């Protein structure tokens, strides 16, 4: 009965891909992180309705180098795209129109869902990216914005809120 | 000397002499640890290169892996969800 | 020259000293970019190490759970065999 | 359910543990290989006397930096040691005393069995290690001598009868 969803994490280096994937499935933030090679696999079971769900996650890599060979299998029979910049680093947010051009030439089909995150929030004294910028560019792409921080998982959108809104809009088919 | 001379051709004997102590021969002597350090690093990169595509070679190949997985899991749940019509 | 004059001796220098200081400045245009070529092959052999020492750290957790299934494997066959000597 | 033999292999880097291990489990030779870093593992289920048993070879590393910090786990619990050396190589063949004292400050029983193979032995032209030599060795040292190759693994002493054989002396507790 479990039935899976594969969703990636897409974004520049040094953003927090690794951090928030893992902050999501295991709970904690981690002592150290080395740049992801290739990609990292990490997963989660929920239950949504009654239903056991495993949340999937591809914790991609943002660096060329290490995404080389990678991007059909990122995009292979992938259930939603999660998008992430550095609130706190303009580049990685100018970075975003990249990204989501690879996407579009990837995906093969019309009706993936895709979110915006902007983390490391907690670093109010060093953000670069207004609320307000990140929020014109998710609205006029049609994505929900979330502002969040992997280190500290209760700061404005809760990093498990988050994924767990994701799953329930995929489980139901809603909008 | 504040009024140089002839007998001052030692320097011409001791300026000959410094100067060969280096230049053509430390040239050749210092082209060839820096060819030497040309290979070294060549081959080091060439090293580096293959590990990272060693490493990612090994990751497109469990994510194709995965990726088989779940279709395969899906189409269970396909048929399954089948058996749940008829 | 069957016979050297000054003429001849002068030339020589002047050309030998034209020599020189083109030696002189391949020698230094060459005693620095091996300074740089040490700097390369220092930040490639730290890569090198980097990406080595991960790769091992992965191995060694591998085998350590490896081992420890193995053993838990063992002893839970061992366990099936005091639930029959009942 | 089924009883594990853990079986490592030691030898120098080239001499062909990784061909020789695989053309055991999988039971061919191998397209390429490559330098084998830290360890490799290769399981094959065999039946013996009734028995189905596990045999769990370790292919280990035989360079320096792709073995440190490796040996306490190689030798955790391990049921038999195999040497190997290429009879191509003399100087592979003189490394084994360094191998064996490893093998002896690490084993931590005096009745864990320990044999010798030559790989390579097809290649008989280029041969540098007489028979009569390996013989003497191994027969001092209380080990049978194989030799073998995994390229053709019917030459001489058959690759399969190797592992066959450690894994029945294994099974029968037997000289
Ligand atoms: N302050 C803060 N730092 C973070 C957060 N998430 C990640 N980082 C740091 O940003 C750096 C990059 O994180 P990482 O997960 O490796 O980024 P990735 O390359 O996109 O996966 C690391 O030093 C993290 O500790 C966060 O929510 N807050
Ligand atoms: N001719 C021949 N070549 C072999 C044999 N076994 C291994 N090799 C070759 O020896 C080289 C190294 O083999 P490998 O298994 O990677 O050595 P390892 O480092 O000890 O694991 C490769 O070129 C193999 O094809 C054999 O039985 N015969
Ligand atoms: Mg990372
Ligand atoms: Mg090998």
């Amino acid at each position: 009965r479990s039935r899976i969803f594969k969703i990636i994490v897409i974004g520049d280096s040094n953003v927090g891909k690794t951090c928030l994937t893992y902050r999501f499935c295991a709970g904690r933030f981690p002592d150290r992180t080395e740049a992801t090679i290739g990609v990292d696999f990490r997963e989660r079971a929920v239950e949504i309705d009654g239903e056991r769900i495993k949340i999937q996650l591809w914790d991609t890599a943002g660096q060329e180098r290490f995404r080389k060979s990678m991007v059909q299998h990122y995009y292979r029979n992938v259930h939603a795209v999660v998008f992430v910049y550095d609130m706190t680093n303009m580049a990685s947010f100018h970075s975003l129109p990249s990204w989501i051009e690879e996407c579009k030439q990837h995906l093969l089909a019309n009706d993936i869902p895709r979110i915006l995150v902007g983390n490391k929030c907690d670093l109010r004294s060093a953000i670069q990216v207004p609320t307000d910028l990140a929020q014109k560019f998710a609205d006029t792409h049609s994505m929900p914005l979330f502002e969040t921080s992997a280190k500290n998982p209760n700061d404005n959108d809760h990093v498990e809120a988050i994924f767990m809104t994701l799953a329930h809009k995929l489980k139901s088919h809603k909008p | 000397m504040l009024e140089t001379n002839c007998l001052d051709l030692r320097t011409k004997l001791q300026d000959l002499e410094v100067a060969n102590q280096t230049l053509k021969d430390e040239y050749d002597a210092l082209q060839i640890t820096f060819t030497a350090l040309e290979e070294k690093l060549r081959k080091t990169t060439e090293e580096n290169q293959e590990l990272v595509t060693r490493w990612m070679a090994e990751k497109a190949q469990e994510a194709n892996r995965l990726n088989a997985e779940n279709e395969k899991d899906s189409r269970r749940r396909q048929a399954r969800l089948q058996k749940e019509l008829a």
